[PDB]
């Protein structure tokens, strides 16, 4: 469950990222692949290399639902239930992986935003990305 | 765990510009904050009551300390991380019952640090050779329970 | 999230529990402290040994927490909050041992009610449990 | 992975009444509908639609006397689960790239099924040395992620 104050420390930091956004969800997911070599196999149809296209459009995707569940933190279910039906119905992702993603993209917040990422704002941005991931991994059946 | 050289040079050259003295308590300070289950392994440090509490918190520091020197030992015997976490196993699986999925979060918390405080550098090859370090480490810490 | 089927079958299952859910619940106990010898730490009050009138009565209180889940399948986050704010607040307990209780518990049913633990009630309960466990790993701050 | 004599006793007195044509294709099955991503890796095994349909599909039948069949090996070779398990881990890591967890979720699928077909006597102490069986099988399995 989040505290107001992690609401507020995530809108925050989130706010920081600005016209950003895209280029961090795509940087990311190549984190995630460079590191987790096992989610690369959910994308045969893209191009994983560095400048990808393809990659680069994606990640615009993946910022705009994490955006989306900033701004509807309160009702965060019902914001994401369709991609949460996506992400396990139709590409029966792995429950393991969110937890990937969720920490590569701990990573490339701190790795730009060095003042936004304080041992508080951590803790916030932790907890959402784990909720965010609790409601994308709660439709399997 | 399988490191390239290019992959060593990426992680030693980052690593000798680590302040060796801050990180640790850095990283075992925010494991304390961000997942304070952890909390119940530490009564005996004091305060732990707010962020600010725990990371200033000497005990928190000092221990800290210790935590990236067994980091270091690892980085330095790449090829032998079993026999080098040896006793620090026995210590966390026999007597203090640590699970270890707790290895794995605290060494995401030091690449979270290490991506803090080298921002651009922390590059994603950068990033994915440190997570080979971290992964290699906690599975030798847990060797005990296997 | 639970599905209407899942409701009916964990309530149908656990229905044939009756007089012996304290038992059934003292035994899960028993299961995890032998099968994951790192749970028996947070009871260093108690004995764990067999015919433990200790882990007799603590078995009766979680199969009381999990009956009022059952019960209140529909509002759980609010049925258990003052446990969830027992395991984490008080007692920081792991999260990673909900799923060693939970299988103990699923095992537990298994060896007793065999012909309720068909392929999809095993489904339905693993889902029912890690409800549970979610919301008695929710509150930690 | 570590076995007393009492605890070898009773897996394998457990295991010679298991009905090895039968049981593999149970926790395959109860896999595949418990924890449904797994269907990620059987598309090819036809209809999946149900638990009624996955539970009686001959594809999971076939498939999960062998998977049975490499349990039962394990068992043959506690003292050296790595080497009996050294291609299938290549195969399940390397070229499926099944997340490892996934092999602990087999093998406690599993123990549930030895639970539903031998009740009272899948004592307590039984299951904790079959858990010590299925977590050196997982373990095992998992070497080359490791
Ligand atoms: C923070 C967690 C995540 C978020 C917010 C997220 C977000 C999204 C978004 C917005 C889409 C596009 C939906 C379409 O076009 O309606 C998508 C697609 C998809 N996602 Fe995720 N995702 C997450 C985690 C994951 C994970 C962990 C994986 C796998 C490792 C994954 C694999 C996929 C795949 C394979 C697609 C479809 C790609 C297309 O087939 O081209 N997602 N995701
Ligand atoms: C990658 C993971 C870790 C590394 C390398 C590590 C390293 C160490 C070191 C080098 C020591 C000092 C041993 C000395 O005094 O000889 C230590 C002590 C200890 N560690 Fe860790 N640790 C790890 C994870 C953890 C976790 C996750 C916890 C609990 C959440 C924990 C709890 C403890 C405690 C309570 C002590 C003090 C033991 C004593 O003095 O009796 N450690 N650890
Ligand atoms: C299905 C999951 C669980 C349920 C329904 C549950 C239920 C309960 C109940 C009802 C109480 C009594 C609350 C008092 O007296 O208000 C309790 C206490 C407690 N639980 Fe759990 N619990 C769960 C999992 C766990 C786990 C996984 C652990 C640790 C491995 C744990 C450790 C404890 C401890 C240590 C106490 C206090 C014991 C007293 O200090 O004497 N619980 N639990
Ligand atoms: C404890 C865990 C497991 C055991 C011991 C095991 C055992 C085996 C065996 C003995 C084979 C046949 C290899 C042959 O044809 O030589 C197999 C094939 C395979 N297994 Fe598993 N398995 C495990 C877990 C899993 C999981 C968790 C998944 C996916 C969720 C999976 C997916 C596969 C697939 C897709 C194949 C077919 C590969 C092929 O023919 O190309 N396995 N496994």
């Amino acid at each position: 469950v989040l505290s107001p104050a992690d609401k507020t420390n995530v809108k925050a930091a989130w706010g920081k990222v600005g016209a950003h956004a895209g280029e961090y969800g795509a940087e990311a997911l190549e984190r995630m692949f460079l590191s987790f070599p096992t989610t690369k196999t959910y994308f045969p149809h893209f191009d994983l290399s560095h400048g990808s296209a393809q990659v680069k459009g994606h990640g615009k995707k993946v910022a705009d639902a994490l955006t989306n569940a900033v701004a509807h933190v309160d009702d965060m279910p019902n914001a994401l239930s369709a991609l949460s039906d996506l992400h396990a119905h139709k590409l029966r992702v792995d429950p393991v992986n969110f937890k990937l993603l969720s920490h590569c993209l701990l990573v490339t917040l701190a790795a730009h935003l060095p003042a936004e990422f304080t041992p508080a704002v951590h803790a916030s941005l932790d907890k959402f990305l784990a909720s965010v991931s609790t409601v994308l991994t709660s439709k399997y059946r | 765990v399988h490191l390239t050289p290019e992959e060593k040079s990426a992680v030693t050259a980052l690593w000798g510009k680590v302040n060796v003295d801050e990180v640790g308590g850095e990283a075992l300070g925010r494991l304390l904050v961000v997942y304070p289950w952890t909390q119940r392994f530490f009564e005996s440090f004091g305060d732990l009551s707010t962020p600010d509490a725990v990371m200033g918190n000497p005990k928190v520091k000092a221990h800290g300390k210790k935590v990236l020197g067994a980091f270091s030992d690892g980085l330095a015997h790449l090829d032998n991380l079993k026999g080098t976490f040896a006793t620090l196993s026995e210590l966390h699986c026999d007597k203090l019952h640590v699970d270890p999925e707790n290895f794995r979060l605290l060494g995401n918390v030091l690449v979270c640090v290490l991506a803090h405080h080298f921002g651009k550098e922390f590059t994603p090859p950068v990033q994915a050779a440190y997570q080979k370090v971290v992964a290699g480490v906690a599975n030798a810490l847990a060797h005990k329970y296997h």
